[PDB]
DNA sequence: GAATTGGTGAGGGTTGGGAAGTGGAAGG
DNA sequence: CCTTCCACTTCCCAACCCTCACCA
């Protein structure tokens, strides 16, 4: 044991003296001082007895660059609950049998939701345990946490331990959570003397930040040709860097051939990077070099993009192969999650902000990518093979491309991760190292236990998973879930406002509206705008255009007009109804509940009644028959954990497993004896919302929302000076001010994120708070609320596309648009109306607003008031200039969830869901795509609009008909490779054939399994013709034989194409021509011929026939015999239907 | 109640499969005189008729006059199980909720038995012109079959023209042309081998053969089909069984714009 | 070395497909007495027992106990190449990992000369246990064929009853519910269209009908199938093949929840 | 003008019924001396050479030697209407776009008359190679076929031995590998059953049985079939329509050099 | 230990049932 | 001795399951 005990006293003086090196004293004098905490980590101390305890050890830093330690003892508790009475004896038991493991015991009351009755303000004796360090905790839980699982099952004073709780929440967590200590704020700290506690204390004012020092550094290595590095084969050839500005080089004249001279690099204005350059002679002498330097400037932040994959592997590896040990010397060591993290200071991670937050497609995952859409410039390539001839023929363009690398990784660093995360930081109890690591149901995890702390309300225990459940008529389910969001595609083909359209339209409707304009625009400015009605000057002046606008559509509702294009959606929909509705995942109640609750009182409104569509897949076998195959079970026998030992007999087997045999033995039966292998059943269900429970949630959603709006609110102040200074033309103005905006958007985009996690947070396995009807209740209300703006857009005019947000349309151009309401208040002399807003927004009014919100009066009183609310707003895009939309090829069937969309301004506003978006589909519909988008704004009627667009297409078919025979050799291996990559390890998937494993396959036979070894391969393929009539699968060819060695190029292509005979080994005569012909027909049929017979027009492109079906319909349609129905020839003689 | 029996099932068996494949769902009228159906296509441009007179069955009764709707291919899953030779039995009870069905051996060595669903169902009825017809032909079923799926194999529609010279068919697609032409059989060894054309004047007609495809499933009903056309009406084409009665298919022809325009 | 020599060569055609769907590979059991199996399927309803005495083969030689993992599905490929009039000879080697078939026509112009790998199969086997089987019946093949495949539209589960006048299947499911009766007939002309019926008490029970139209693809080995019945104990369905062997079929009740 | 008359169906039937898989669009050649047609299959694998001299026709005007392109598919679904009884007829004129087809009933009780497209076809070919063989093979069609069949059951490829006692034949694949022989008839009492053989000199041969399978299907135009083979030259496989023509269809052999 | 959700498109391979054609056996 | 019906095998199209990445 007491060697255990030295071992970590050794580590935690190792540590104090790596920090000390790096400059963090301890605070050793009593006294008191002021600093910024920049991060902390829990560790044990020696006290007054040198007894070792737990204690955390903050950092702080001053805007002197002076920084030190402080370190706090706090002792680790949780809880356990006992049966009515026995709190004294089980505590006396306890601390009897584990004297000297346990440091206190005492009962608290605390509130706890699930309790029966409980909101007349009842609460349970929990008891809490206290321990001197950890090690005792985990010890003492592994001792009891078995021990209960058979009051579980039933239902010594340990059997009267019922439940425990909070035993797995972290250790340092608790403290940031428990003493509101927080990080990126200023402190004072006084400390009294060892005798005392520190006392730390926040102060507010010191509201500006200090700079705290930053490095972010890259390397750049040698490697094999055509294959992967090796870090103990291969060798750095520079290492790249910047601190605070000033840029920095070092590079290996073992490898690298000429000496670098230091050189300066800035794309944009702002990025001014200085690079410093130092020679150094050896890899070695590199290593130490870097080191030293590190260890003179000790930052605090030190930043990579991707660096726990590739850099730091290789440095560590060429380290020690030179017995420098990074980890003494530096200090980081790979973690057991595998990520280097280190004692003294914060390791960030670009990429892990870049995929989580960014809203990026994985197509811009690569730093290239997201560095050229968040910084505004192209960065510089170099081929990943040519580095090696680059490094001998001319050093300073692979110096270049490192620095590039560097300026980009420290100014993507600077701009938008280090405002958010410590922002972030302010309110997550946890360092910057989780919050940027961790998962953002556990961030959301965390803010909720914040508040429930402070609501002194114990927390539950994490969802425990469950297996094979029963429907109630005895189906086994493979799968529970709720039904979604609601999507459809109305329509087809080309809008433009450019161009005549035609509209019918239904008067009742004009009438309705008319008939209630006033009534519309009162809750319009008064609810929305917040300017009462009162204050308004000229009301009553364009109520009257309005409703003779209105008139003069109700007299002639078929026309033809321009059309208006028009987006209309609601505003952070499912925060806002989660906040609507007041729903929450504790407040869901059965009716037994609600009847063991004294406020059941006939007629009392508390009770809110929803209804959401359960969906469920279950496999068809009975009850009885499953029961049949574990009585079959009950003497079953399995093969052992390991080739060694003896066989498992079935009931040795853990419940993981067991489950899993039943369910592949049950499916194998099925599969037999009931021919459809899973039946699928869709239901509709409702729950009750109890509108009384304790409101921590909500109100937790209701602050984050809230902050989300100020960052929005803040950009709209600043979109307004930006309008300004671009009007009057003010560059320094313009300058600033565009840059606060681009902060606020991308600050408001990743709280938009986070904000959003707070639903599907409820779903997520094991979440403390679980529940699945709240996961469905808001998803079908926001299906409803669209749907009746399909409804009512459909009346007036005519909807284009939905989805769970809101609308696009088209409106007739006659329609009241957008009107200006003066004021005499001099704060909002102008305020500005859209109708087409209040028009939909008066629906939400009337029906989904919330006429049953409750809220506490007074705690000691159990009176509540009773409120309506509502914050569910739709808003106004556009207008838009032109929209376009692609249609199916199968009939009766329209392509959602893929459009473009273009601003007024001529230039492209989105461009959703299509290809070129898209990771690594194939190129050629990729480029295909792009420029028939940008063509679709050319020409002026519909015979020119699909005249001028065949053209795009028919070119690049004439390409493909040509054989491409003039573009230049090399670029077919581009345009016509896909790239798709693959996720597992290629055993994983197991038999599986796709033509991804098909390539990756046919790449281990060439290069064995180096390539293999590791997850998330990437392959690139042609697929071929040669080995005609073989499936499809079976033609890929790998690009990479293709720069293989001609005699293995000539033995492999030989083998795989089975043929000797093949006169030239050519990807011309190779490629299947005809295959990628109709992968380009089918793109070119979905977008530009499809879309143009639904709109009356012929076919635009001669080369490509539509499908038979289309072919058939449309020919039927233009001969002169109609087809009579028999109706029209024969008496109708009457109606009748027959009753059994 | 209802009650009958038949001498062989093959009749109702062909009769059956050949309303299966057109009327999705029907329903019979019964009464003390026979049997009648009339339905049409929910495409409304063809329509049906059969006839069972109660003199064809083996052994009839009929206590009241009734009606029943039935799903056809539901009934024509469970007379897939009578034997060609075996013998039929039908009932029902004026609750009406079931049909019963009986099938037994020649032998008597087995019996076989099942209690098929009614359905609720509506429909419209269509008078009959009862007209004369301009022209008519009575022809060898299967040659008539052959001759429409040929044709169909040509083309979507064909042109019917009947002539004091004879009958013509013909069609085309984009492969091309097709006609298939017949004339009076001088010499007949026995009418059910031979072709008569009679007529008042000569007709031309069109009509799209998807329909005249399910018209064709009857054809082992009979040796011999007839067909009744008059200019700018329905076409007519029957099979008619010697016990039990009549089947008769009704289709509109296509039309020009020119007589509106 | 194991040889055999089979004049009637279409059974091993017959036996096999009878087989091919029901069970996809099995270590087939060769001995001084014949070829034996015993097999289940893997959704362990059902077993198959199967024995083909060495007295019937035209030629054989057996010098120790034999076993060779066979899937049949290989086999039946192989056995599609025979025509119902060749000779068949199997031979196969305790030190070697192939099976040899020779395929002889009684013209001799023809011969055929198959050679399968074999494969690694052990399995744990309880000899099926002696059974006094309540009730025995035997019928025509085609007769228990039609009715099997004919309740199959009607439904998936069929409720067999036996009784002193003879037997009755029965069905029930959406479309409605039918029955079928065949009582013990009073005289006959052969064996071949004859059913026979002994009961010693009334059972009734229910079988899984999806299984069944599985034993009938054995209809062409006999003219005639022999089965039988008893409470809670598997139904037997046996086919015997002249006087040269046997294939049965034994399949549990389906457990109600009663 | 040209036409021509036949009192069989069956054989223009089962020609087209035997191209239909090879070859989608031809170009048929017409003379005095008949119809001609030799082409490329799709793939290019393997040849086809087919002719019917115009001595098999009932009556045959040809007035000028020409050219004609065709769709087979077209054809083929054109001449499913005949029953294989009916006289057949086809013609042409000089300058139509429209090849025309008549069937009648034997007892002239029907007539049918259709038309089809021409289409302007031209395919660029060489004179046909022929030899003396080192081996001529002479089968019942049908044993042919059902060997070709079961051998492409166990695997991919056939290999072909001629030698004096008999014709063998052999395959190997995942499934294990099988071998074949067919004796010398000891007396021919009619071809029917007749196997025999020509031997200048062993040989021995493989060939890719995908291709083997499509020439198979020509099995119903006549009870006997012909194999002839030489190494290092194609093998054809031969069949002769009445005494009136031929088809054949040429295939080089699978080379075991690249082993 | 650590872990937000459901709906959709595109591509490629596997599985079931129905339609067509041929050969064998029974009926007259 | 010839024609029709039953049974078996082959061929063709629709539906269902696997992956990865985007739209919310
Ligand atoms: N990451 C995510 N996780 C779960 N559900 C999500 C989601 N992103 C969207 N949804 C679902 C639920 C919400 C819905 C999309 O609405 P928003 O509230 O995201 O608002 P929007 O219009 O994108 O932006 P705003 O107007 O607030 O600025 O889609
Ligand atoms: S909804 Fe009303 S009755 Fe039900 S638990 Fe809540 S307060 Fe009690």
């Amino acid at each position: 044991s007491s060697v255990s005990a030295l071992k970590r006293l050794e580590r935690s003086q190792w540590t104090d003296k790596m920090d000390l090196r790096f400059g963090f004293e301890r605070l050793k004098e009593p006294g008191e001082k002021t600093g910024w905490l920049i991060n902390m980590h829990p560790t044990e101390i020696l006290d007054e007895d040198k007894r070792l305890g737990s204690a955390v050890d903050y950092y702080f830093i001053q805007d002197d660059g002076s920084r030190f330690k402080v370190a706090l003892p706090y002792k680790p508790y949780f809880y356990i609950a006992t049966r009515k009475g026995c709190e004294r004896e089980v505590s006396s038991f306890l601390s009897k049998k584990f004297q000297g493991k346990i440091a206190k015991v005492e009962t608290v009351p605390k509130e706890d939701l699930d309790l029966p009755n409980h909101l007349v303000g009842l609460k349970r004796n929990y008891i809490r345990l206290s321990f001197h360090t950890v090690e005792d905790l985990v010890k003492v839980r592994k001792e009891i946490s078995p021990a209960v699982k058979k009051n579980r099952e039933q239902d010594d004073q340990l059997d009267n331990i019922v439940d425990m709780r909070e035993y797995d929440v972290p250790y340092h967590i608790r403290l940031s959570i428990d003493l509101k200590i927080h990080v990126a704020h200023w402190y004072n700290v006084r400390y009294r003397g060892n005798a005392f506690p520190v006392e730390i204390t926040r102060r507010d004012d010191l509201v500006e930040r200090p700079d705290p020092v930053v490095l972010a550094f890259a390397i750049a290595t040698t490697k094999l040709p055509l294959k992967f590095p090796d870090a103990e084969t291969d060798q750095i050839m520079m290492i790249s860097y910047m601190i605070d500005g000033q840029g920095y080089l070092i590079t290996n004249r073992e490898i690298v051939s000429e000496d670098i001279e230091d050189f300066e690099f800035t794309p944009k204005p702002e990025y001014e990077g200085p690079f410093c350059v130092f020679n150094e002679p050896d890899e070695a002498h590199l290593i130490q070099r870097w080191f030293e330097h590190v260890q003179e400037t000790k930052p605090t932040i030190m930043v990579t993009y991707n660096g726990d994959f590739f850099d730091w592997p290789f440095v560590e590896a060429r380290a020690a192969v030179h017995g420098l040990s990074m980890q003494q010397e530096i200090g980081f060591q790979k973690d057991s999650q595998g990520e280097y993290k280190a004692p003294q200071c914060i390791h960030m991670d670009c990429l892990r902000w870049v995929k989580r937050d960014s809203y990026l497609p994985v197509g811009s995952h690569n730093l290239k990518a997201a560095a050229k859409a968040k910084l505004g410039y192209d960065p510089v390539e170099l081929d990943p093979e040519d580095m090696c001839r680059m490094a001998t023929e001319q050093p300073q363009t692979l110096a270049t491309y490192s620095v590039s690398d560097a300026v980009a990784t420290y100014y993507l660093y600077m701009k938008y991760v280090h405002p958010f995360i410590f922002a972030l930081c302010t309110i997550i109890p946890m360092e910057p190292d989780e919050v940027l690591r961790k998962g953002s149901g556990t961030l959301c995890e965390a803010l909720l236990m914040v508040q429930a702390f402070h609501a002194n309300i114990i927390f539950p225990n994490k969802q425990e998973q469950e297996f094979n459940k029963l429907t109630d008529d005895g189906h086994v389910l493979d799968s529970e879930t709720y039904v979604g969001g609601h999507v459809e595609a109305l329509e087809s083909g080309v809008f433009r406002s450019d161009i005549p359209c035609r509209f019918r339209m239904n008067p009742a409707a004009f009438d309705f509206l008319l008939q209630r304009v006033e009534k519309t625009l009162r809750h319009a400015l008064e609810e929305e705008e917040k300017v009462p009605v009162e204050q308004v000057t000229n009301f009553e002046e364009v109520c009257d255009e309005i409703k003779s606008k209105l008139a003069s559509l109700k007299d002639v509702p078929s026309r033809i007009e321009c059309p208006l294009i028009y987006h209309l959606d609601v505003g952070a929909m499912y925060p806002n109804i989660i906040l609507t509705n007041r729903l929450q995942p504790s407040a869901m109640v059965d009716e037994a509940t609600c009847a063991a609750c004294d406020f059941n009182k006939p007629g009392a409104n508390c009770q809110r009644k929803m209804a959401w569509q359960w969906r469920g897949e279950f496999m068809p076998a009975s009850r009885s028959e499953y029961h049949r195959i574990q009585h079959q079970l009950e003497s079953e026998k399995f093969p052992p954990l390991f080739p060694e030992g003896p066989a498992r007999a079935f009931h040795e087997l853990s419940r993981e497993e067991q489950a899993k045999y039943e369910k592949r033995r049950l499916a194998d039966y099925c599969r037999k004896a009931y021919k459809k292998i899973h039946i699928t059943k869709v239901e509709e269900r409702l729950t009750t919302i109890c509108q009384r429970e304790n409101s921590f949630y909500v109100d937790t959603v209701r602050a984050f929302r809230d902050r989300r709006y100020e960052f929005k609110g803040l950009h709209k102040v600043w979109k307004k000076k930006l309008s300004a200074a671009v009007e009057v033309g003010d560059a320094a103005e313009v300058k600033r001010c565009k840059n606060m905006e681009v902060l606020y958007d991308s600050l408001q985009l990743a709280h938009k994120c986070i904000l959003n996690s707070f639903y599907g947070y409820v779903m997520r396995k094991g979440a403390r708070w679980y529940s699945m009807e709240m996961a469905g209740i808001v998803c079908f209300t926001g299906a409803n609320i669209i749907t009746q703006a399909r409804e009512l857009i459909e009346q007036i005019g005519r909807p284009l596309e939905l989805d769970t947000d809101g609308i696009w349309c088209v409106l007739p151009n006659s329609f009241p648009e957008n009107f200006v309401f003066k004021t005499t208040n001099v704060k909002k002399p102008k305020v500005t109306i859209s109708y087409p807003g209040a028009m939909l927004n008066i629906m939400v009014k009337e029906g989904f607003t919330n006429d049953q919100y409750q809220e506490l009066a007074e705690p000691s009183s159990l009176t509540y008031v009773t409120r309506s609310e509502n914050s569910i707003f739709f808003e106004v895009d556009g207008p838009y200039l032109a929209m376009i939309l692609p249609a199916s090829k199968e009939e009766g069937k329209k392509l959602k969830k893929r459009y473009a969309v273009f601003n007024e301004d001529g230039s492209l506003a989105e461009l959703k869901g299509f290809e070129v978006k898209r990771r690594g589909e194939l190129q050629l519909i990729k480029i295909f795509q792009s420029s028939v988008f940008e063509a679709f704004l050319k020409g002026s009627t519909l015979e020119e609009v699909y005249g001028s667009v065949a053209k795009v297409a028919d070119y690049w078919l004439d390409v493909l008909y040509s054989k491409a025979a003039n573009m230049p050799d090399s670029e077919l291996f581009e345009l016509i490779s896909e790239n798709r990559s693959m996720s597992r390890k290629l055993e994983d998937y197991g038999e599986q054939k796709s033509t991804s494993i098909s390539t990756a396959k046919r790449l281990a036979e060439f290069l064995g399994d180096q390539m293999v070894k590791d997850a998330g391969l990437s392959c690139r393929y042609i697929i071929s013709r040669k080995p005609e009539g073989s499936p499809v699968t079976e033609r890929a060819i790998p690009l990479a034989i293709f720069q293989a060695e001609p005699t293995v190029r000539k033995h492999f292509l030989r083998k795989w194409l089975k043929s000797s005979s093949l006169q030239d080994f050519d990807i011309r005569a190779i490629l299947d021509w005809d295959y990628y012909i109709e992968r380009l027909g089918s793109a070119i049929q979905k977008i530009i011929t499809i879309p143009a017979a639904l709109q009356q027009v012929k076919n635009p492109v001669p080369r490509v026939k539509h499908p038979d079906w289309l072919h058939k319909k449309l020919l039927e349609k233009n001969d002169v015999y109609k087809q009579k129905k028999i109706s029209e020839l024969f008496t109708l003689e009457g109606r009748r239907q027959v009753t059994m | 109640m209802f009650e009958a029996r038949l001498v062989q099932g093959s009749i109702l068996k062909k009769v059956l499969e050949a309303l299966k494949d057109l009327i999705n769902e029907a329903c019979w009228d019964i009464s003390s005189s026979g049997v009648n159906l009339q339905s049409m296509d929910s495409s409304h441009v063809s329509l049906v008729q059969l006839t069972l007179r109660s003199e064809g069955f083996d052994t009839y009764r009929c206590d009241r006059n009734l009606a029943m709707g039935v799903n056809l291919t539901s009934m024509s899953k469970i007379l897939k199980c009578a034997g060609n030779e075996d013998i039929i039995t039908l009932r029902a009870e004026d609750n009406a909720d079931t049909l019963a069905l009986v099938f037994e051996a020649p032998n008597q060595e087995k019996v076989s038995d099942y209690e098929m669903k009614l359905m609720d169902l509506d429909v419209e009825q269509l008078g009959i012109p009862e007209q004369e017809y301009s022209c008519v032909v009575k022809m060898p079923s299967g040659e008539f079959a052959r001759i429409c799926r040929d044709l169909s194999h040509i083309g979507d529609a064909v042109v019917i023209s009947c002539a004091k010279d004879g009958v013509k068919f013909s069609a085309s697609g984009e492969l091309g042309n097709g006609n298939i032409k017949l004339s009076q059989t001088s010499n007949v060894d026995k009418e059910e081998e031979a072709v008569t054309i009679e007529m008042n004047e000569p007709v031309q007609l069109t009509f799209a053969l998807r329909y005249l495809n399910f018209f064709t499933k009857a054809t082992p009903l009979s040796s011999t089909v007839t067909l009744s056309m008059s200019a700018d009406v329905p076409l007519v084409v029957e099979y008619k069984i010697a016990d039990m009665g009549h089947l008769k298919y009704y289709l509109a022809p296509k039309i020009e714009d020119e007589e509106g325009s």
